[PDB]
């Protein structure tokens, strides 16, 4: 079962698009998604009917177009994203301004329209001789396996415009970063500015993980794509390079495209369950100090079934205001589960999971749990350090009956 | 509150009154009702109901 349904809607800005990028397409295909190819700017393009999405994945490899047709619109991408619609978007030197208006909205920045990432030490050979198509390193690429794949890549040609990330927005993945000589500017204009992105600061593809756990990759190079760099060899223009048989972009490409439509990383969680210790039912109320047993369990998506998630990093919290007690979930009997004590302080507490790891879904679990004082009863008794004190009110009782007897008849 | 405390007395019981625990009020502190309060206008109330 696939999270995201196979319906997916892809915008070209020419028919010939299909032709240059069939590997993709078939890769795409055969994996069983539903493609449906249209103009990006063709009038009858629409996302929602009454409420409901007619697709459940977008790509747009539009760059060049400046409108989209129909009722497509930069609020309703937002919209859509918001549904928990997947979207990937490719980029060019010929970027309209709608491709940069939703990156602002995602938070990923980019560039003027002519600009183009310049590296004048990596560029590959076979390029024009503006040291534009550089040969962008792995070592740049992102630690996240389940994002990129484990297996190990070969270079990947990136020909397109430069992207920044801000800094206020926490979910953006720098998925990869352009090299440490490189930079975006105006190749024909000298630098007299600071350039827009420079270093590794500049950003090639970067990926976005929404709150309702969208996702949405953003691609500086449309041609990235293309079959050509999929079967081009790869050899940088610098003396003593070597010359690689075949480039990584073909193997890449497949290992995002799955992160993007919900084929890797997806976590569900189940039921949970509270009680006291030796009690099958949770009580109303616990007691102050009172010793409960949590147990969670938690779904790991792997080829379209469900099974136990294998995650050990998994901690629990009981929170109040702030965490009085925070402890690892013990992986028992296919369930995480912990015993603790509760804290001598009453309060509405909760208990709270938050398991948010790079490159997964992010969980959070909250059950509400109201801790009382001490009634009454529960007090101790006959306390053996008080005996004087109770021999005392025995004796007065015992000596003022004694002494009406006597009183009386003296 | 007297109103809402006169009720739950004569549903409750003394009993449970006395050691009434209220978690709905100052979130998420909560309150003690049983020991923070008058219980003798609640008393002459619940006396004359029953």
């Amino acid at each position: 079962v696939c999270a995201s349904g196979p319906r997916t809607l892809v915008l070209l800005d020419n028919l010939n698009v299909r032709e240059t990028h069939s590997l993709f397409f078939r890769s795409l295909k055969d994996r069983g998604f539903e493609l449906t190819f249209k103009t990006a700017d063709d009038p009858s393009l629409s996302l929602i009917k009454y409420g409901e999405f007619l697709y459940d994945n977008l790509i747009i490899f539009s760059p060049s177009v400046e409108d989209f047709g129909g009722n497509i619109n930069v609020e309703t991408i937002s919209a859509f994203i918001d549904g928990g619609g997947s979207v990937l978007v490719a980029a060019s030197s010929d970027i309209g301004d709608p491709l940069r208006e939703l990156g602002s909205e995602c938070g990923i920045e980019f560039d003027e329209e002519k600009t183009a990432v310049i590296d004048h030490h990596n560029y590959d050979i076979s390029d024009l001789g503006q040291h534009t198509l550089i040969v962008a390193d792995t070592e740049n690429l992102l630690k996240a396996p389940t994002i990129v794949g484990k297996s190990s890549l070969n270079p990947i040609l990136f020909r397109g415009v430069g992207m920044v990330a801000d800094p206020d927005n926490p979910l953006v993945l720098d998925i990869l970063t352009g090299s440490s000589t490189s930079y975006s500017f105006f190749p024909d204009k000298p630098i007299t500015q600071y350039p827009h992105a420079v270093g590794k600061n500049t950003l090639l593809i970067a990926g976005l993980q929404a709150r309702n756990n969208a996702r949405v990759i953003f691609s500086g190079s449309l041609d990235f794509f293309s079959d050509s760099f999929f079967n081009s060899a790869v050899q940088k223009a610098a003396p003593g390079s070597q010359r690689y048989s075949q480039t990584g972009n073909y193997e890449l490409a497949v290992a995002l495209s799955r992160w993007v439509f919900k084929e890797e990383g997806v976590l569900r969680v189940g039921p949970v369950s509270h009680h006291r210790v030796g009690e099958t039912a949770p009580p109303n109320a616990y007691t102050v100090t009172d010793l409960v047993e949590y147990s969670i369990v938690i779904q790991q998506l792997s080829n379209g079934k469900w099974v136990p998630f294998d995650g050990d990093d998994i901690q629990l919290e009981f929170v109040r205001i702030d965490p009085f007690v925070r402890t690892f979930l013990k992986k028992k009997g296919g369930k995480y589960s912990v015993q603790f004590k509760l804290p001598d302080v009453y309060g509405v507490f909760q208990f709270k999971v938050d398991y948010n790891r790079l490159g997964y879904t992010h969980l959070y679990s909250s059950t509400q749990v109201s801790v009382r004082p001490l009634q009454h009863t529960q007090y101790e008794r006959f306390i053996p350090s008080a005996y004087p004190y109770y021999a005392s009110a025995f004796s007065m009782m015992l000596g003022l009956f004694i002494f009406s007897i006597v009183f009386l008849h003296m | 509150f007297n109103y809402r405390t006169t009720r739950f007395l004569a549903e409750e019981g003394f009993y449970k009154f006395h050691n009434w625990f209220d978690d709905r009020a100052w979130y998420p502190l909560g309150r003690i009702i049983g020991g923070t309060i008058y219980p003798g206008l609640m008393i002459t109330s619940a006396a004359i109901y029953h």
